[PDB]
């Protein structure tokens, strides 16, 4: 057996690589990006924003974001989703973003997802599974983002119920906001303090 | 065979959060215990990326940014296999690179070093592994280069590189060395990884046999993910 | 004879109260430095028991909780001596001990655990060392259990124990394993202790010559607790 | 000389095997207990309560509690007590709980303690030493109760001068409440944080 | 490919059939040399089982007998590979496994011990090897046992195994133990194995990356059965 | 290349799991056992039967037999037989008995094995290949029953030929017997001593 | 303290009952293993000899046969101590020693070697311990001396002992040998004895401080039984 | 820990030091010898007499033999007997000879003993202990003498009903005869061969 290779930080410049038309670098003609909406991708349309603040309360303006979710049924466009549905053929499940190097905000457009199945026959209400990298964090940071218009399925969540600290159970869930007809989903991610972001080991 | 979850990610062979030598992370690690779950199709599963949208140069570094001539520096091939801890190929996984030209600089808006920009050298590349797991990429041997940790701070020459495999529970974002840098057993970001033999599990190592005569030089480096269990008996995944 | 405090306690020949790797320990460690205060009456002086009070059966796990039949596991007897750092016998100290049954699983409101209940087996003794500092206990082996601290932690197989003896300084609660568990080298909770010579302290070890012929198997385990010191010129504890 | 055996926490079923009949485990005919009250126990009778937090201010549900004091006279029921004065025969010193699993609470019925001397010729101030197990603790937490009532000998008291932060003293005085004719002390103990309780090597 | 012969069994690998420290065996050890023959038809064939024969639940010991509940004891997963001694899988062998219960007590007769018996546990399974050689059986951990050879001999905690696989030649009976059992070092009948390497050849490796959360741990085994040689020239087996 | 497995005796309770139904174990629906005749099974049926002895003449009652042989054409039912000839479809060719407790008596029901050939054009006697494991017994024991009425394909068998004793290859020949309509072959196995068994490294 | 049995005698620190280089063991050495049994009263009872039928010289053997004068030879002294495995001392047990004199001769009928009578020498003491376990008696040092099992065989110098103590199952006869006699290395009695430092347990050891000065050398040998078990469950000697 | 003095054989002169009087050397006034009834030793007079043959059938001329054994109604005399009954006072209970050096015969004159309790609340059958010593035996050898006539008490006897090989436990029966009014018991040892003397490790 193997060990893992170990982590390193991304460091400052995780953008040259992973989002370089946003660093000005015309290398690839087909790009990765924050949007996973396609013409015909089924679901409802939904913008998730918001910043990543230090321990200092500062944003960060050199992070870099991923997503990867299920589509509107609550099925993985990938080989190992063992439903046996069909996923919607037009969804990656997968968007990259960095924050905005003047405000530090970060956005991605994409679907509400559709509830997926827990172990054991359970249910996890609809989330988003979202990993950070910057400069100064070792390994890149897990967490996920629910949505506070699903309490009654969040209620029942597996994976929020494991978190013993009803406080920090908080920390996960995005605020539903409606700008000019779009629906909005704030979630800030605190890296460290004060309503600190709660992480999982996945 | 029917797949369980990806086994555990062994904490003591990786960097804790906070490490106070490398100073950015003392303002940027949790201060609370990561909280370990059990795997869900959410962790087991990942996006599935085509070979048809990468373009003929996206892994030759010296030559996807060339505009009037070649980047200035050392040529050198890059190869290697990427497997599961269990020693498994990683098939079709996604690998990107990115690094500093040959005088250690980045094309980013806020580094100011001053070694050289190349006008022809840009500095990323990507691949896809292919059925045996491996991968193979040309580029110029990145500088060394200094940042402000401690003042007089170097960074060994790296490329930093990333994956997406088959489970997002196996994403990771790491950077490799070549064999012999001095600056290797000085650099405070290598330090953070506790024990001595995960540090050399990140240094590429020359290849000589493979070098390309009057043409350019070779290293070896092979990457290791997590690998998933089979289960025999009850499957509680779904 | 003129009694005077006890030693210092030896802080690095223990866990520190932050210990990263338990990750329960992250919220429920102090940030302050402990305060080191001079012994007073309260801090050598402790409670006595009396052995009119303990039952026959109170010292045998195997049977004090026996309904209907014999608990399933393995038949052992544990024993040893309790001294103090001086190496004199700590007497009529009291001991008080728990643990998992066979499975792995505590007879305990929130064990949850799928390895069985064992309806004959209950889980606790106690017992008063003699003048000599002797202890003998029979019980039935504790299996291993998994529990959550990464997600796939597993404890070896072991027994918490609890002493109060002669001063309320010398209040100690601890934990044993048996000698070559193989998971004695990976659990998190018995590293938060520094020293290799300190980890294995809390081994108990074969003790062949002392096993029952067609019965039981026995494990010899002594126990050091902190000592005091003689007054020669002034005594200053009032 | 040989060395202290190493501490390791008391882990989650702390009351297996030291509060049996809580935890609905019937083995022994004598249980020990938090009640330090007999009926010819000398001394005024006080109620001691409160709740142990954690860094996040959630009470531990799963903490055990032990004290250890003198009698209404100051002795100390223990044949290394020197004082040469007759202790209460009615009174054990010592005892034990756990908190309630639902609230956190936890409670002794007790005496108030008499003044003990201290070093040198000195008198400490009336307190009960406690300490504290639970899983995450790996070491035993000292720690000891005074009472707001007392506060003449408090100001007196080696111990408490000892503690040089005079903000940091007043974690260990407990405040006197009077529910229904009976004297309740109210101590909360905070492990770790704003206001953390002090502890002591002792 | 023409097959020939299984190689030679190497008899310094294997216990002498007279072992004295095992006393059983005076009197059922023949007093003359094995006497040693050319191999047939008869020693190359064995025969085939059908895998439409064997239940859903004959490789899972704490299921196949379970009646009211669970047995009591460790879950363990104990997988691993049959090969030849040439290293090539050994296919569709039958392996059959019995033991003891967790308290060392067999479902036999004339197994008197006062460990107690468990209701849900029965102590036997079987299985076929895959193409890779592969097997995966999963069970509760066998405590240690006494028998009389001296007064107070005691078992290491083992499973007892048997294959048959292509060849009669190959048949075999033989007993696995677990990593660590201090027992190990004391059996007579392990020591009935001359050389070191050869004990060590029986002893079960923990295997921790496959244990699985909350559930089971699991133990890796190998076994190397005689291999046969490939003919190129003269072929007198027939 | 790698050394075999080393060989451990199969101890006194080799029946739990070889022969679990006759230990009173119910945990298999196929069970595998003595008979090798099927109702279609082709050639004269026999039964096989004896006794095994220990040093001292004591019959073992733990000890665990298995027999493999060929068909009534002298075909094994396996993949490594070459002859190029079919073998009858309705025959295992192999099965597994103990010794009866009380008397220490074991037995087969087969059918009497045609003739194979032996090495470099050779032609073997009908024979039977027997194990015998059983407590204090190291390695498993291998034998070979042949018939007292096949003398004169005995007397050019190549195996009974290489044992230079010819008093010792008689203890390889059972004697035909008839009970009641039924052939019946006495084998008796003695371990050690006296007119000891011939024993093979195969 | 409720006793128990006496702990199984191990085996393997003592000599075969067969030893082919010891040819007088071939024809008198069971071919049969020993029955190993449970203890009873039989076993862990023996008998008790009164002081005042010894007499004062019964353990020195340089005055108890002396007529004319002084046996010829070199004066020693033996002492030591008596305890069981446990390490407690046996106290009042029979101590009997036999030896041959300073020429290697024994006064038998049986002894016709060449080496001289002595006729103030008669070769037999015996004495009881003390409360300590203590033993001393006084003798002449004796010859090597020459016996056939080989042609030339010779037995190191050496005093035979019996000791008759608290157990039957504690009886024992044996012999120890002198410090430095090249000897020792060479005799085929003492090679039965499987581990070299059992066969160092049998030597008595240089005791210069205890040498009485102008009259006699000293050697100290001590001698271990077997240790009887405290019993504090059940006791089922009855 | 300490290991037990391991065992070295008595050698041919075994009775220089354990038979003196009998090697003609008079260093003794009180000798031990073969003669365990005192004038006022209760119960019944019975005389133990054998020989003891090596591998050729030859018997030892050089061996030498202690029994151990019960007072007439079954008690030890020794500390260690736990019965809590009074053993006859009159009454060593062990022995000392050597056989006859001419013809190999060995005897002793004793009582008959009573029944011994066994372990668990069994009973054993009446029995003397014995070891033997000589040259070429490397560690003393333990067995038992049982009486013919007391068939019923042998029948439930402990010890020897775990000898599992019915025909080894007559070897340890010892047979009766009425010389001149006298009571013998004839017991020969037989070390190695056919009908060898069972041995055990006790
Ligand atoms: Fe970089
Ligand atoms: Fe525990
Ligand atoms: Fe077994
Ligand atoms: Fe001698």
């Amino acid at each position: 057996e193997l060990k893992e290779t170990p982590s390193q930080t991304g460091g400052p410049y995780v953008h040259i690589g992973l989002l370089p038309k946003q660093a000005n670098i015309e290398v690839f003609e087909h790009n990765l990006d924050n949007n996973l909406v396609q013409d015909n991708t089924q679901g409802q349309r939904i913008r998730l924003e918001g910043q990543v603040f230090d321990g200092l309360g500062l944003p960060l303006r050199d992070v870099l974001i991923e997503i990867w979710q299920a589509d509107t049924n609550g099925v993985y466009p990938s080989q190992a989703d063992t439903q046996g549905k069909q996923v919607d053929p037009n969804f990656l499940g997968w968007g990259r973003t960095g924050a905005d190097f003047g405000t530090g905000f970060w956005s991605f457009n994409t679907i509400k997802p559709g509830a997926v199945p827990g172990r054991k026959g359970s249910t996890q209400a609809p989330h988003i599974s979202l990993i950070i990298f910057a400069h100064g964090i070792n390994i890149g940071l897990h967490t996920r983002v629910y949505f506070d218009d699903e309490a009654e399925a969040n209620a029942k969540d597996p994976v929020l119920n494991s978190i013993e600290w009803a406080t920090r159970r908080q920390t996960l869930v995005a605020k539903r906001e409606e700008r000019d007809g779009e629906v909005v989903y704030r979630f800030d991610i605190r890296i460290q303090g004060e309503n600190e972001t709660v992480f999982f080991d996945i | 065979i029917i797949w369980g979850a990806y086994a555990q990610r062994n904490t003591e062979d990786h960097p804790p959060a906070y490490a106070p030598g490398y100073k950015t992370s003392v303002l940027r690690s949790p201060k609370n215990a990561l909280i370990s779950i059990a795997e869900t199709l959410s962790e087991v599963t990942a996006p599935h990326f085509s070979a048809d949208k990468f373009g003929p140069k996206d892994n030759d570094l010296i030559l996807n940014y060339a505009k009037d001539g070649l980047p200035i520096g050392e040529r050198v091939i890059v190869h290697g296999y990427v497997r599961d801890q269990f020693g498994r190929p990683v098939k079709n996984a996604l690998v990107e690179v990115w690094q500093a030209n040959a005088s250690g600089r980045y094309r980013h808006p806020n580094d100011q070093y001053i070694g050289a920009m190349d006008p022809n050298f840009g500095g990323c590349g990507r691949m896809l592994t292919d059925d045996n797991g491996y991968y193979v990429f040309r580029t110029i041997k990145p500088g060394p280069y200094p940042w402000r940790n401690r003042i007089n701070e170097w960074r060994p020459a790296h490329i930093h590189f990333s994956l997406i495999a088959d489970g997002w529970a196996q994403r990771l974002i790491s950077q490799f060395y070549f064999e012999g840098d001095t600056l290797i057993d000085s650099c405070p970001i290598l330090k953070t990884i506790p024990s001595e033999q995960q540090r050399r599990a990140l240094i590429a190592l020359e290849d000589k046999s493979n070098f390309i005569e009057a043409d350019s030089r070779c290293y070896r480096f092979d990457i290791t993910l997590r690998g998933r269990r089979a289960t025999y008996f009850e499957n509680d995944l779904t």
